[PDB]
């Protein structure tokens, strides 16, 4: 019973791991990073 | 001495003393205004903001 409820706890925990969502980066993040990534990258971004 | 000119000169003296007091006040206000302009407008706000702007300009010009 207690072992079974701990099994249920582990299942709930791994489920909660699955549902976790880390926010993807936005707009100016990508803009400034690509405009500071590489010389070809900075030129392409300053063009874009 | 003409009494009319006497009263005219007395009025002139009173008005000039009033002028002197007003000019003293003007001098104080202009000193305060100069302090606010030179030390703050350009001395602190202008210098710091210009420094930031030129630094950013140099950074992003070298990153052309």
């Amino acid at each position: 019973e207690s072992l079974d409820r701990c099994i249920d706890d582990i299942n709930r925990a791994v489920d909660s791991m699955s549902t976790l969502y880390f926010k993807p980066p936005g707009i100016f993040h990508n803009a400034i990073l690509q405009g500071a990534s590489n010389k070809a990258s900075i030129r392409k971004d300053i063009t874009r | 001495m003409n009494a009319n000119k006497q009263r005219q000169y007395n009025q002139l003296a009173h008005e000039l003393r009033e002028l002197q007091t007003n000019l003293q006040e003007t001098t104080k206000q202009l000193d305060i205004m100069s302090k606010q302009c030179n030390e703050n407008l350009v001395g602190q706000l202008g210098k710091v903001h210009g420094s930031w702007l030129i630094g950013s300009y140099i950074y992003y010009m070298e990153q052309m």
